Order: C-alpha cells, then sequence, then structure tokens
C-alpha cells in the first residue's frame, strides 16, 4: 500500500 | 539542472538469424523527464515500440526502457534515437550485433 | 534485506492542461503497481502477475489515494513557484520517494520520505524518522510548517506501520516471483581490433536478481587493469544482463578465463573462448 500526502510544502 | 541521457542498445538474446528476439533501448540519467525515443531499422522509424513509462533513481535522475520485437536477418541494421532538451541534436546509438 | 518503495512524480506543463502525475511502486526493486494521470481512465493498475490477486477494494482504495496525492502535488507545484519566484510559464518537476527497508526479522531497517524539486534535493526525513533535512531556505519554510504540524509522526506511522505490514503480505503473495532466481547464460565474443590484438567480451544474460560479479582471469589472477565494463541493465521480462571485456593478444585467447558469480548458480561459471 502506498503513502498518502497529508501536508503541503 | 538538465542531465544528459545515457543510451544503451542491446538484444535480449545473442542474435541468431531467424530466431525471434527483443531489442532494448535503455535510457538513463536524464532530467527533465520529457524525452522522445525512437528505434530505427534500416534508417526508418519502427512503429511498434513499447515503453516502460519511466521512473527515477536514488539520485533523482530519470530512466526508461524502450523495447521492440524483431527477428535478425543478414541485412537489417538497428539504432535508437533520442531527442532531449539537454542536447542540441538528437542522439543515435547503433546496435552492434557482433559485440 | 527487502523493501517496499514508491516513486512519485508530478511535472507541470503550462498551457497543456493539468500537471502529469505518476506513481510507481516496487517490492525490493521489482515494479508491481503504477498510476499515470495521462492514461485513459486513470487508475492504479497491476504491473506484475502476483498483485492481480488483490480484490477490487484494493485498486479502488489505491486509486483514491493517488488522486488525493495528485491534488496535493498540484498545490505544491503552485507553491514552489512562489518560494523560488519563478514564472508560471515553465515546466517544473516535483519528485517523491517513500518506503521501508526491512530485515527477515521483520524489523524496520530504514524508512524513507524525501522530495526533490527540479531534480535537486528539497526535504528529506532523517533516519531517526523525527527530524527533517531541508536543502535550501525555501525548504526550511516547509520544515517549519511540518514541524509545528507534527508531520514526521504521522508519516513515520506509515513507515513503521502500514509499509512494513504490506511488504510482508507482498513478499508472501509474490514469493514465487520475487524470490525466484534465474541463472546467467554466459558466452564470449571475439573481435580483432585494428591494432592486431583481440577484444574478448564476456556476456551474462537472463539472470535474476540483479546482483552479479563478472571478472576476467589470466590463469588465476584477476585483470581489473584493462577491463571494460557496462553497468547491469534490464530486460523487458524482468531479467538482467552485463558484460566485461579485456584486450588480449591474438592466438593466446584460451589463456583467459571469464568468471561469473550469481545466486542462481551453485558454483561460479568458468568459461573461455
Amino acid at each position: 500500500i502506498g503513502p498518502g500526502r497529508a501536508f503541503y510544502v | 539542472i538538465q542531465k544528459t541521457p545515457q543510451i544503451q542498445v542491446y538484444s535480449r538474446h545473442p542474435p541468431e538469424n531467424g530466431k525471434p528476439n527483443i531489442l532494448n533501448c535503455y535510457v538513463t540519467q536524464f532530467h527533465p523527464p520529457h524525452i522522445e525515443i525512437q528505434m530505427l531499422k534500416n534508417g526508418k522509424k519502427i512503429p511498434k515500440v513499447e515503453m516502460s513509462d519511466m521512473s527515477f533513481s536514488k539520485d533523482w535522475s530519470f530512466y526508461i526502457l524502450a523495447h521492440t520485437e524483431f527477428t535478425p536477418t543478414e541485412t537489417d541494421t538497428y539504432a535508437c534515437r533520442v531527442k532531449h532538451a539537454s542536447m542540441a541534436e538528437p542522439k543515435t546509438v547503433y546496435w552492434d550485433r557482433d559485440m | 534485506s527487502h523493501s517496499l518503495r514508491y516513486f512519485v512524480t508530478a511535472v507541470s506543463r503550462p498551457g497543456f492542461g493539468e500537471p502529469r502525475y505518476m506513481e510507481v511502486g516496487y517490492v525490493d526493486n521489482t515494479e508491481f503497481v503504477r498510476f499515470d494521470s495521462d492514461a485513459e481512465n486513470p487508475r492504479y493498475e497491476p504491473r506484475a502477475r502476483w498483485i492481480e490477486q488483490e480484490g477490487p477494494e484494493y485498486w479502488e482504495r489505491e486509486t483514491r489515494r493517488a488522486k488525493g496525492n495528485e491534488q496535493s502535488f498540484r498545490v505544491d507545484l503552485r507553491t514552489a513557484l512562489r518560494y523560488y519566484n519563478q514564472s508560471a510559464g515553465g515546466s517544473h518537476t516535483l519528485q517523491w520517494m517513500a518506503g521501508c527497508d526491512v530485515e527477515s526479522d521483520g524489523r524496520l531497517l530504514r524508512g524513507y520520505w524525501q522530495f526533490a524539486y527540479d531534480g535537486c534535493d528539497y526535504i528529506a526525513l532523517n533516519e531517526d524518522l523525527k527530524t527533517w533535512t531541508a536543502a535550501d531556505m525555501a525548504a526550511q519554510i516547509t520544515r517549519r510548517k511540518w514541524e509545528q504540524a507534527g508531520a514526521a509522526e504521522r508519516d513515520r506511522a506509515y513507515l513503521e506501520g502500514e509499509c512494513v505490514e504490506w511488504l510482508r503480505r507482498y513478499l508472501k503473495n509474490g514469493n514465487a516471483t520475487l524470490l525466484r532466481t534465474d541463472p546467467p547464460k554466459a558466452h564470449v565474443t571475439h573481435h580483432r581490433r585494428p591494432e592486431g590484438d583481440v577484444t574478448l567480451r564476456c556476456w551474462a544474460l537472463g539472470f535474476y536478481p540483479a546482483d552479479i560479479t563478472l571478472t576476467w582471469q589470466l590463469n588465476g589472477e584477476e585483470l581489473t587493469q584493462e577491463m571494460e565494463l557496462v553497468e547491469t541493465r534490464p530486460a523487458g521480462d524482468g531479467t538482467f544482463q552485463k558484460w566485461a571485456s579485456v584486450v588480449v593478444p591474438l592466438g593466446k585467447e584460451q589463456k583467459y578465463t571469464c568468471h561469473v558469480e550469481h545466486e542462481g548458480l551453485p558454483e561460479p561459471l568458468t568459461l573461455r573462448w
């Protein structure tokens, strides 16, 4: 299972 | 940053005339990811070429594998041609079936 | 050691629609899944036989995650232009790599969560999985945002948690494909050079996994002095190939030995011309 972005740069 | 692609051309098996084979064009170490790859037979573009749709390396440079099915004859010649923004001219690497 | 890694890319193309977004996932170093936003009906798709076993909720779940990630990278590309004061007409790339290395004892060895903008390091999660390394000043802003937001702890929970556990699952369900070995088939080619001497090239074809040793010997002593080489390179079918060459005097070829060491061989391969 892949990773999920939860924070923006 | 613009990194210049390294291009390698090689067959899956030792070439024998009449024996179906796969020819590969392995393009590494380039950036930006936009790139154009052709495989040529007898100076003309091969229509049925497939890509591996690309990925990148530990060091962030991009790489992709092109390949096409072919049967070696005694007179055919093959090359891989790459257009990329880091080069003023397309780059051609000829396949040497005797290496 | 084994690994589960995800390679992600977003590339902008002003005037040609939304940025191209791509995801590829690997076990050890074998591709098994991919998402491409320029596909027809973009979905997370299997790229290896053994992952097709997963049910429809797996692919619906991963497609949701990818589409969520694509939206975030759209914002990040727009933000990146502000941090670096770049015009909005150029193409820019953002890259992401995340995953886990684990040993047989199931223990996490290393966790990765790192980014690059236009091909250069931006921010990376450190080995402690608690601090961030920020390349330039622009990435320090991001580091401050992620510090006060507890980003490291949420992301670490994927690295120590879901990443390790699905790798175990993938390693059992794909065992016959991932931990197989394929032996090298070797041969030697002979080419007279214009100076009269002879290039001998030792090929090794169709081996898996990728690691291999290819050396030339002269009645017993290795020849790393005049040995040309290519890096191991992939075939379409998931196997690899390599060659090493030396220059030898004509008529003395049978004095040189090529040695191949690989997992798929019980003992090294010796061969000569």
